[PDB]
């Protein structure tokens, strides 16, 4: 069930208040991404690790240092896997 | 340098309400939370998105993309905000996961949790 | 079948048999990474990219329309400066270029012929042979692999196929590549007159008018006496330009090749009496991008390129450079 409206009571507003639950703690598999490899400029330097079938499609980012944006995910192609770094402007 | 997700700090529901309103700038749409008669349940970091797609609206093709938000807490104070692919589906018929448009909609969305 | 130049015939056979039965898909690794740049990034951006992530190309993503918006390579910068060079009564104009966006860079190199109007890429799941023949149609050195995902219809830029990569896969993979044993002195293949060289001394714009004109990768260097000293690469460039510093084009190539960072493929040579057999062989164990043929006293004598030997192959027996 989908909607477009911001839920009001986060607007009370909204220290005081509910107390509310916290969000799970990160979970070790979300430690680790596959792009920190490069086990493989001997000599193909595109070569990654075979990935983690949980995290087929989960975004990842990093700091570049030159003012544009890095994204990236890993997805399969027929029995392949191609981890496909963005870098993007803002504006 | 690279880890998944983006980086957040402070209170918990401080960046729930920012990623909402994020959603919100960006022209998405996302379940809300449901409390259990009283009274909140952790799951309301999780947040089930849909996109339409621009380049298909462009066309005028009804064409949706499902992306699912998560927060975890990382240190007391820092956490993940994590972002995955449900995939993309048209109101029509009739097997490939693209990463795209799913990567550009992400860029979109760190663009609004950013301009905030 | 049963002797040199008739064993390699039929082992020639072979191999484009094998070339065709193969799909570009096969050629990729399990798991590997791509990198894509906004058409829109700013040149001077894309160029520290390149650099800092060790790549000398990358498709180009059009993203408002989720469409493949061409392939970045050395090619464009070496392709717009010999124009404004030939062009322009002001040598501090091509400092203009970090003002483009890569989507400007492009418009200007459409406005100045130097890109074909529609814009070449394959199935990753048709024929090797579909790569080769467009990378040979047009002398393209490396080629999109283009999909379409028909949910969106967005286009999935799956790898850039290089001639290298296809080459080491093919020296791999076939037995047969054993079976070349005819002398390169025997057969047709390389260019073996009119050779472009330079010398220490030549000016590095010059050499950058030689790579476009002869739509050539490289630009060997040879002493007065024509010894193999060295070599200039289209990727060569990338280094000069990677600070902003324009005027680095007006080094002579030694000094230039000075600049140059331990990282080099190196350079690779023959002798006319070597055969394919081994050639494969360099090329399964080390990335040789051309080689270039001498004699006893490493004097010049022709190159033998990676068109070359592909063409060699997979065919039944002034202006402007292509994608590098
Ligand atoms: N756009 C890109 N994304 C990821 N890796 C790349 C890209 N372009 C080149 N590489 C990698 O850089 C290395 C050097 O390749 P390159 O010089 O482009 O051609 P070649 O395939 O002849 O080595 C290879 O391991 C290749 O996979
Ligand atoms: N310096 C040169 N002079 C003349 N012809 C050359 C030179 N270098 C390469 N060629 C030939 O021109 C064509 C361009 O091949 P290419 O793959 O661009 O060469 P490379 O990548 O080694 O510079 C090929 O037929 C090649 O044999």
């Amino acid at each position: 069930q989908y909607s477009t409206e911001i839920p009001a009571f986060l607007t009370s507003n909204t220290l005081q208040e509910l107390k509310l639950p916290k969000p799970p703690s990160l979970p070790p598999h979300l430690e680790k991404c596959i792009l920190n490899s490069n086990t493989a400029y001997k000599e193909d330097q595109s070569v990654l690790p075979n990935p983690n079938h949980v995290l087929l499609n989960h975004l990842a980012a990093a700091n570049t240092q030159l003012g544009v944006l890095a994204l990236s995910a890993t997805t399969r192609y027929h029995r392949k896997y191609v981890t496909t770094a963005m870098f993007k402007n803002f504006d | 340098k690279w880890h998944f997700g983006v980086r957040c700090r402070g209170d918990a529901p401080e960046i729930l309400l920012a990623v909402y309103r994020a959603l919100q700038r960006a022209g998405a749409q996302f379940t809300v939370p449901k409390p259990v008669n009283g009274k909140y349940r952790s799951d309301m970091y999780t947040i089930k998105s849909r996109w339409e797609i621009p380049h298909c609206k462009r066309e005028g093709k009804n064409t949706y993309a499902y992306i699912e938000l998560q927060l975890y807490e990382v240190m007391p104070g820092c956490f993940m905000l994590d972002v995955k692919s449900n995939g993309y589906k048209d109101i029509y018929s009739h097997d490939l996961k693209s990463s795209f448009p799913f990567l550009d909609l992400c860029a979109m969305l760190v663009c609004k949790l950013f301009s905030a | 079948a049963m002797d040199v130049q008739e064993t390699q015939k039929g082992a020639l056979k072979e191999i484009q048999a094998f070339i065709r039965s193969r799909t570009s898909y096969d050629v990729l690794p399990t798991s590997f990474r791509l990198i894509v740049f906004d058409v829109t990034l700013f040149v001077k951006t894309s160029l520290s990219l390149l650099t800092l992530n060790n790549i000398v190309s990358a498709p180009l993503w059009d993203s408002e329309a989720n469409k493949f918006a061409g392939l970045l390579t050395m090619a464009d910068f070496v392709n717009v400066i010999k124009y404004y060079y030939q062009s322009s009564s002001f040598p501090e104009a091509i400092a203009e270029i970090d003002k483009f966006r890569l989507l400007g860079l492009r418009e200007v190199e459409r406005k100045i012929g130097a890109i074909p109007p529609e814009t070449i890429y394959v199935h990753p799941m048709h024929s090797l042979m579909d790569a080769c023949l467009a990378m040979s149609k047009s002398r393209a050195r490396r080629i999109p692999l283009i999909d379409v995902d028909g949910e969106t219809g967005s286009e999935m830029i799956v790898s850039v196929l290089t001639q290298y990569r296809i080459l080491k896969f093919i020296s791999m993979n076939c037995k047969e590549t054993a079976m070349l044993r005819v002398p390169l002195n025997q057969m047709t293949i390389g260019t073996w007159s009119n050779l472009a060289t330079a010398s220490m001394e030549t000016k590095v714009y010059d050499v950058i008018k030689m790579l476009a004109e002869k739509n050539i990768s490289a630009v060997p260097i040879v002493n007065s006496e024509g010894t193999l000293l060295n070599v200039y690469e289209s990727v060569d460039v990338m280094h000069l330009i990677q600070d902003g510093d324009y005027s680095n084009l007006d080094l002579s190539v030694g000094e230039a090749l000075l600049k140059r960072p331990a990282n080099f493929d190196g350079v690779h040579t023959c002798r006319a009496t070597d055969r394919l057999d081994g050639i494969f062989d360099a090329i399964k164990h080390s990335r040789v991008h051309r080689l270039f043929v001498v004699d006893e006293n490493l004097k010049l004598e022709g190159i033998l390129s990676l068109a070359d030997i592909l063409n060699y192959i997979i065919y039944d027996k002034d202006n402007f450079e292509s994608a590098v």
